[PDB]
């Protein structure tokens, strides 16, 4: 299983980016695809997550601005990031929580794609 | 090789006989006695040194068979040092008779060693799980709280319930007196009820966490998990100690009253109400919850494949990958091992309430031992997580 990350980079404050993570490999039908970020000199934190069932969960910092969706067929998750601020600058990581073990979840992590918002 | 007994020679050939001797009572008129004769010829050769085969014709020598209470023929009495070790009244095949002779010739030694490994697996397995969760910070999850409840229930089964059980089978009598019979019986029902009810709670925990992960985080707190655990132990206590210690489980039957009066007897004899109520609360309600819950995990995962195929626009039809086949195996092991171990005992237990003499005492006790085996299985089933495997290797030097 590989998590390929695209869509990051440099963008002016007030601008938009659209992150995409295409999960190529065997994942259980039931899973939770998500975006985590690690800002410089901070701990990794959940940005947004979407369950296979279609439930969503967002950090309060990114509510109203950021929208998480997944591809209808493929294991690909999209974070449309609008009204970006220099606070949002961080290494963003794709995550897949696979539920195939039933008694535990397995984690997969992306390498991580840099997002830098300038003022 | 076969001895051909008379009435006079019987004391010298059989009662004063060196070692093990199998006596066949047969007749020339009896068709089932002709059927066994060529099988005993093969057994006399194959079991040379282990036993001696002896035949007594009842037509020629009628005086011996009434002394041992022979009601039917052919009847095979195995003698060991002047006394009748084992009995039968029916005709057999060579394969069935080999098994009977092997079982009674070896002085039940397999039976006692098999109890020893069961205690060792339960104590080793469960101490290792509680240790792993207790020691490792990473393992102290909400699910592993319910795993810790289970691990304690099964541990107390290995340390106290199975040992005192083992002794009653070996000695054939209760050596620790009326009070500890009642206390031990309560501890058995408490820990078996706590174990099987916590399996049901683990099913519900994993179902919420898998199907509704964000709802599960807010809905299932550490405080709520503690209350659920405490409730399962409270229910287990009120089905085990409260009824057994206050004599509510007692049957009125006089043959039952002889067991309650005798401190040597520790037979598990229940009224109809306790046998039903304890079986429903300990096993059947937990079993129905687990079937219902784990079915909705299967249905969710199957329906989620339907959503993927529908959204392809008739481009690809999905097939079962490695992850789906492993999930379906795990579901098989959970419901398979739990049901194999405990359904026979609790099925037989509800059958005794209807007709008492239908199922033998050995089968009942044997199925209760199969239930105790589940306490050794649960560590193997419920602690396969990478984090568990890392911690287990770290604890073993
Ligand atoms: C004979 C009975 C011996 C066992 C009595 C205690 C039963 C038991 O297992 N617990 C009581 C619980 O009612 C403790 C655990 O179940 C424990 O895992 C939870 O209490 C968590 O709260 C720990 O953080
Ligand atoms: C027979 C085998 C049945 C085994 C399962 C027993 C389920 C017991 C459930 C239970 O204890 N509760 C959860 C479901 O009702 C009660 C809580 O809802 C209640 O304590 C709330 O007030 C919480 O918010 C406490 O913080
Ligand atoms: C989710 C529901 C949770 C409640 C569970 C209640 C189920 C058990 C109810 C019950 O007590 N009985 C089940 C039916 O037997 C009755 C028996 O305890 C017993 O009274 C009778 O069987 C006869 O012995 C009486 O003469
Ligand atoms: C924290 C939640 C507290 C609930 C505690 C009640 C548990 C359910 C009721 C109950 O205790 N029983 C079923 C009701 O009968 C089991 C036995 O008490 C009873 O079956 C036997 O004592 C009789 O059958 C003897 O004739
Ligand atoms: C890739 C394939 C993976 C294996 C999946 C097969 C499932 C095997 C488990 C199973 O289904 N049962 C175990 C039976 O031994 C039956 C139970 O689901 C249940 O039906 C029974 O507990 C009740 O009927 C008892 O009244
Ligand atoms: C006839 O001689 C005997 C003597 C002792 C036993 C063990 C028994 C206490 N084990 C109890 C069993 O492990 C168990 C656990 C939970 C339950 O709810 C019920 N209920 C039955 O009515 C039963 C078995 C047979
Ligand atoms: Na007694």
């Amino acid at each position: 299983v590989q998590l390929q990350e695209s869509g990051g980079g440099l963008v002016q404050a007030g601008g938009s980016l659209r992150l995409s993570c295409a999960a190529s490999g065997s994942i259980f039908s039931i899973n939770t695809m998500g975006w985590y970020r690690q800002a410089p000199g901070k701990q990794r934190e959940l940005v947004a997550a979407i369950h296979s069932g279609g439930s969503t969960n967002y950090a309060n910092s990114v509510k109203g601005r950021f929208t998480i969706s997944r591809d209808n067929a493929a294991n690909t998750v999209y974070l449309q990031m609008n009204s970006l601020k220099p606070e949002d600058t961080a290494v963003y990581y794709c995550n897949v929580k696979d539920y195939g073990a039933v008694l535990y979840e397995y984690d997969y992590w992306g390498q991580g794609t840099q997002v830098t918002v300038s003022s | 090789k076969i001895i051909h007994l008379t009435d006079d020679s019987f004391d010298t050939d059989v009662l004063k006989a060196d070692g093990a001797i199998l006596v066949d009572f047969w007749a020339e008129w009896s068709g089932p006695s002709k059927m066994i004769a060529p099988i005993l010829d093969e057994i006399a050769d194959e079991y040379q040194g282990k036993l001696t085969v002896a035949k007594l014709n009842i037509d020629q020598n009628p005086g011996t068979a009434p002394k041992y209470g022979i009601r039917g023929i052919p009847t095979l009495l195995l003698f060991k040092n002047g006394e009748v070790a084992a009995t039968k009244v029916g005709a057999l095949s060579k394969g069935q008779l080999k098994e009977f002779l092997d079982a009674n010739l070896a002085e039940a030694k397999v039976m006692s060693l098999l109890m020893a490994l069961v205690v060792l697996l339960i104590v080793a397995g469960n101490v290792l799980v509680i240790a792993a969760i207790g020691s490792t910070q990473r393992l102290q999850t909400l699910t592993n709280l319910f795993i810790t409840s289970l691990a304690c229930a099964d541990l107390v089964v290995g340390l106290l319930v199975v040992p005192f059980g083992a002794t009653l089978v070996v000695r054939g009598t209760w050596l620790w007196g009326s009070f500890l019979c009642e206390l031990w019986t309560s501890l058995d029902v408490l820990c078996v009820t706590a174990s099987i009810e916590t399996l049901c709670v683990i099913a519900i925990d994993r179902y919420l966490a898998i199907t509704s992960p964000f709802r599960y985080q807010s809905l299932m707190t550490r405080a709520r998990a503690k209350v659920i655990i405490c409730t399962v132990w409270a229910i287990s206590a009120l089905v085990s100690f409260l009824p057994i210690m206050m004599h509510w489980w007692r049957d009125e039957d006089p043959q039952a009253l002889k067991c309650y009066q005798d401190p040597g007897c520790c037979d598990f004899v229940t009224n109809r109400a306790y046998a039903i109520a304890s079986s429903i609360i300990s096993f059947y309600i937990p079993l129905l919850i687990m079937i219902f819950v784990y079915l909705r995990v299967y249905r969710e995962a199957k329906e989620q494949i339907r959503k993927i195929d529908r959204a392809s626009k008739r481009k690809t039809s999905r097939v079962m990958a490695m992850k789906e086949h492993k999930a379906l195996k795990t579901l098989g092991i959970i419901m398979g091992v739990f049901t194999l171990c405990w359904l026979p005992f609790f099925l037989v237990n509800i059958v005794n309430v209807f007709n008492r003499d239908l199922v033998p005492d050995w089968l009942f006790v044997a199925f209760n031992w199969l239930g105790y085996a589940n306490s050794a299985m649960n560590p193997i089933i419920y602690c396969r997580s990478p984090d568990f495997r890392k911690a287990f290797k770290r604890l073993l030097a």
